[PDB]
RNA sequence: GGCUGUCGUCAGCUCGUGUUGUGAAAUGUUGGGUUAAGUCCCGCAACGAGCGCAACCCUUAUCCUUUGUUGCCAGCGGUCC
């Protein structure tokens, strides 16, 4: 069986995890097997429902902002969030005054976690202008778009509550790369080196370990039948 | 008498409080007061509003208000109309930011305030009680539910005999606090009498 | 009438914008001249 | 509940207020061992419906002054109705 | 070593400490004859211990605070009891005979509107 | 060290409003020495049901005050400015006394 | 109108359909056991259904998970005990 080591990280978003002892067929199987678990199976958080202050739907025009309502639900969905003890975590966006919205800005409260400091979601253009909304985040597994969520909704009288496309996927991109090695005592042996690009909001030890843990529960039946 | 209000009876399990916040010996005096100013005016300018129910939330200084109404639109105003009259209205009246966001009433025909506030209404527009207080009720079955039990007080047509009337569907097991039922009154003050109504409405089990 | 009131609340709006950018500038133009020479 | 009786109370009210309520205090100095003057105990008297004794409360809501609760200020089934339409922030039956 | 046992009964906290040896008892400072001593029938606290010769056998060191005499002795009967059964695991059916193993589940009563004392009713000579 | 204090209505918003502290409030800076219940205020009332009369008559009512304090036990500056990120709850007493 | 007491916490009160009599009406719901109870089990020209009774609610009677301030002190230690 293989050894988990050797992590060189790179950045907070980019890393490049190792597994050095690999059989002569256990290099392409587990990496193959493991790229299509995690782009496909992959846990994480992201931004559902949103409603904005002064603004009745989108495809609209706030007071003072030079994008719009479309441009700024699209921009919410690339802002990266990570909550540790909570499933479900209300923000909320209290700032005014001339010039971009840094990234951050929002009240931090509970275990919501913020990796984005630079992140542009609006820009301000006036004095007096203002801006208050309320973001929704929620947890799940994977892409869930907004023509699914009006279904089973059930009394949505919250007309404000402008719904946008969740995407719940911690991944960017994904790659490996098996390379040849010579090991204490071997004839011929693969090294799998995983190369993985995150959103930041979860760690890559931990991802890898997770998206292994996901296999073993789906090969567990497999072997009594 | 001899009926528990099959909504208190319930306000622990299945059935929130129509305001909920916290308050001391204090301010709690006056407090539930305004409460009942700010929601007894509420009804008074939007009665056709067809309005049913009136939450009341209230963090620090800030009242939320919740008026659910069927008829979300003529709550609304021209654009800002009846919001910032209503939202203003709150003013001394509570002495503090007010808020006020409006809910919309899935289904008027389930929803007993409504049915209940409809027929009086009809009754007042000579209207024979039988009639609506059975068909212009019996919707609340069609669009769903299972079980619904109207009842119109005393003095119906012309007559000095007060009496009561019956007339319902389904299943009512208002003797299950685990039934959950939409239970609301109405009165109906006419050329003479007061004659009520109470409206049952039995929305699924638990 | 709330959109023929909206359209009257916007007009009222874009035309004080122009009175105020030329004229606000212009009568503290003038003043400043006068100002200085008084 | 009478709408003149109504009235009354609202008065004695105001009138305990700007009087007695801050104004009574400076007589009950005197009226009181803080070494008794007769004037002061005279003086007393230049009010009359101005005292924080003669108000019997009444019902917040309508008026009846017997079951009152300052809690809720109301009169028996004042809150017995407001407690049932959940008016009245948490509270159900008590059974114990 | 040690073996505790809770044990209560009518609003009482009983706990007694059973210890190999030292038939010596003692409950909040005090003695087993020098606070229930020469009372109403204070002899059934150490009634389970006697029922299976104790003195010479082990100790009981309790702290109770709960409800008057009958019940705060009959808590520390339900401890002690309980706690025995620790010390070996193969002697419930003798107490369990007795009854001390279960507890009085027996408390107050409430009282209730319309009656004068939970059950009292008022009297109505005339009807 | 800064005490803090929930008194609400029921559990359904002192749970939540509690939780909020011990995972916001209480990250790594902050101590909090533990979340504590707390004996409960139990305050029941009697008021006579039928208008006028009937004195059998009566119905007993009560407003349970749930409590709870927590509390941290860290006076910090980046983890102790992190809680007025927090004022929501309809109804949840917070006295953040010392 | 709304609200309350009372028979009475009594086990009672009905409906659809079917069948029976010219009809009011009956049957069901009576009978045999049984239960706190139109509770249940057989029977039976009735087959099913609703309001009830039961069960959901609280509270009290054991233990478990969890948190440990103003509550606790089993051990160890220091005692202005």
């Amino acid at each position: 069986k293989p050894r988990l080591v050797d992590i060189e990280q790179v950045s907070s978003t980019h890393a490049k995890v190792t597994l050095e002892p690999l059989e002569r067929g256990f290099g392409h199987t587990l990496g193959n097997a493991l790229r299509r678990i995690l782009l496909s199976s992959m846990p994480g958080c992201a931004v559902t429902e949103v409603e904005i202050d002064g603004v009745l739907h989108e495809y609209s025009t706030k007071e003072g902002v030079q994008e719009d309502i479309l441009e700024i639900l699209l921009n919410l969905k690339g802002l990266a969030v990570r909550v540790q003890g909570k499933d479900e975590v209300i923000l909320t966006l209290n700032k005014s005054g001339i010039g971009p919205v840094t990234a951050a800005d929002i009240t931090h409260d509970g275990d919501v976690e913020i990796v984005k400091p630079q992140h542009v979601i609006c820009h301000l253009t006036d004095e007096n202008a203002s801006i208050s909304m309320r973001i929704k985040v929620q947890r799940g597994r994977g892409y869930v778009p907004a023509s699914t969520r009006i279904h089973s909704e059930e009394d949505e009288r919250p007309i404000g509550r402008l719904l946008v496309d969740a995407c719940y996927s911690p991944v960017e991109r994904i790659a490996y790369n098996v390379e040849a090695a010579r090991v204490e005592q071997r004839t011929d042996l693969d090294k799998l080196v995983i190369e993985m690009e995150t959103n930041g909001t979860i760690d890559p030890e931990e991802a890898i370990r997770r998206a292994a843990t996901i296999l073993a529960e789906q090969l567990e039946a497999f072997v009594d039948l | 008498g001899q009926k528990v209000h099959p909504n208190g009876i319930r306000l622990g399990i299945v059935k929130p409080w129509n305001s909920t916040w916290f308050a001391n010996t204090k301010e709690f005096a006056d407090n539930l007061d305004s409460d009942f100013k700010v929601r007894q005016y509420l009804t008074k300018e939007l009665a056709k509003a067809s309005v049913s129910r009136i939450v009341i939330e209230r963090p620090a200084k800030s009242i939320r208000v919740t008026i659910h109404t069927a008829r979300p639109g003529i709550v609304i105003g021209k654009k800002g109309e009846d919001v910032e009259k209503l939202r203003k209205v709150v003013a001394d009246i509570a002495g503090v930011p007010a808020q006020i966001n409006i809910a919309e009433v899935r289904k008027p025909e389930l929803d007993a305030k409504l049915v209940a506030d409809s027929i009086t209404s009809q009754l007042e527009r000579r209207v024979m009680f039988r009639r609506a207080m059975k068909r212009a009720v019996q919707n609340a079955m069609r669009l769903g539910a299972k079980g619904i039990k109207v009842e119109v007080s005393g003095r119906l047509g012309g007559a000095e005999i007060a009496r009561t009337e019956w007339y319902r569907e389904g299943r009512v097991p208002l003797h299950t606090l685990r039934a959950d039922i939409d239970y609301n009154t109405s009165e109906a003050h006419t050329t003479y009498g007061v004659i009520g109504v109470k409206v049952w409405i039995f929305k699924g089990e638990i | 009438l709330e959109i023929e009131e909206m359209q009257l609340k916007q007009a009222k709006k874009d035309l004080s914008e122009e009175l105020q950018i030329l004229e606000a500038g212009l009568f503290s133009r003038i003043r400043a001249v006068l100002v200085a020479g008084g | 509940a009478k709408q003149s009786m109504k009235a009354r109370e609202v008065k004695r009210v105001a009138l305990a207020d700007k009087y007695f309520a801050k104004r009574a205090e400076l007589k009950a100095i005197i009226s009181d061992v803080n070494a008794r003057w007769n004037a002061v105990l005279k003086l007393q008297t230049l009010p009359r419906d101005s005292s924080p004794s003669r108000q019997r409360n009444r019902c917040r809501q309508t008026g009846r002054p017997h079951g009152f609760l300052r809690k809720f200020g109301l009169s028996r089934i004042k809150v017995r109705e407001a407690a049932m339409r959940g008016e009245i922030p948490g509270l159900k039956k008590a059974s114990w | 070593n040690q073996y505790y046992g809770t044990g209560r009964r009518k609003s009482s906290a009983a706990r007694v400490f059973i210890k190999p040896g030292n038939g010596k008892i003692v409950i909040n400072q005090r003695s087993l004859e020098q606070y229930f001593g020469r009372e109403t029938a204070r002899m059934v606290v150490r009634q389970p211990l006697e029922l299976v010769d104790m003195v010479e056998k082990l100790d009981l060191y309790i702290t109770v605070k709960g409800g008057g005499i009958s019940g705060q002795a009959g808590a520390i009967r339900h401890g002690i009891t309980r706690a025995l059964m620790e010390y070996d695991e193969s002697l419930r059916s003798e107490l369990r005979k007795a009854g001390f193993v279960t507890r009085d589940a027996r408390q107050v009563e409430r009282k209730k509107v319309g009656l004068r004392k939970a059950r009292r009713r008022p009297q109505f000579s005339k009807r | 060290r800064i005490r803090i204090r929930l008194k609400a209505f029921d559990h359904r918003l002192i749970d939540q409003a509690t939780a909020e502290i011990v995972e916001t409030a209480k990250r790594t800076g902050a101590q909090v020495r533990g979340p504590i219940p707390l004996p409960t205020r139990k305050e029941r009332f009697t008021v006579l049901i039928s208008p006028h009369v009937n004195k059998d008559a009566r119905d007993q009512y009560e407003i349970r005050t749930h409590l709870r304090l927590v509390d941290i036990v860290e006076p910090t500056e980046k983890t102790v400015d992190a809680l007025m990120r927090l004022d929501l709850a309809a109804g949840v007493d917070v006295q953040i006394s010392l």
